């Protein structure tokens, strides 16, 4: 039973890392389509100078 | 990873903040309109660099290669770099670019 | 002599104006190159990590 709990914890942590990295990568994706107003460029590389 | 995401989210939030730049109506002397911090910081950093470049320019025209003026030049470059970096860390890139457009 | 010197002074200011103008045109191209380099780094090196 202890190993089953620990196994759930380990699966959760692995998923957290996957979610965390996906979130982190969302900050680097250039919104191709002009339309979406919402995603304000965070980086100057994406800045439309 | 969470710590890094939080940092980038803070930068995104700061980037959505509309910085209002006052209309240059020539005639209107006095109204003391307060200059946005980003525009001030960017102007100062650009002035500091301009002074530095101007000093290099003046020295090139006056042939008097005074041999002691190099150590002061470096310090001045470093000071600019540090300040420049601070500006890039304190303000969002969109705000800094907007400030440059206005200038 | 003054006129000659100041004629030479004007020549120096003009030669410098030429150098600055050339220098500012080169910087504009470099900024464009740096923007492309940063975008290329994000696309080639960072975006592929989530799949791994």
């Amino acid at each position: 039973h202890l190993l089953r709990v620990t196994n759930k914890k380990l699966n959760h942590e692995l998923q957290s890392i996957v979610n965390g990295v996906q979130t982190l990568m969302s900050f680097f994706s250039t919104p191709e389509t002009a339309c979406e107003l919402s995603s304000q460029p965070i980086f100057l590389s994406q800045l439309l100078l | 990873i969470q710590y890094r995401c939080e940092q980038l989210q803070e930068i995104r939030r700061a980037s959505q903040r509309e910085v209002m730049f006052s209309a240059v109506d020539p005639d209107l002397s006095s109204s003391t309109f307060l200059e946005p911090e980003v525009l001030r910081d960017v102007r100062e950093v650009c002035k500091l660099r301009f002074k530095f470049l101007r000093s290099l320019h003046d020295d090139s025209i006056s042939s008097s290669v005074h041999p002691g003026k190099e150590d002061l030049r470096s310090l001045s470059h470093q000071q600019w770099m540090s300040m420049a970096e601070k500006v890039w860390n304190t303000h969002t890139p969109n705000h800094i670019l907007a400030a440059l457009e206005r200038l | 002599q003054n006129i000659q010197e100041a004629c030479l002074l004007l020549d120096k200011k003009q030669k410098h104006i030429q150098i600055l103008i050339k220098g500012n045109s080169s910087s504009k191209s470099q900024i464009r190159r740096s923007s492309v380099e940063a975008q290329k780094y994000v696309q080639d090196k960072l975006l592929p990590w989530p799949q791994e």
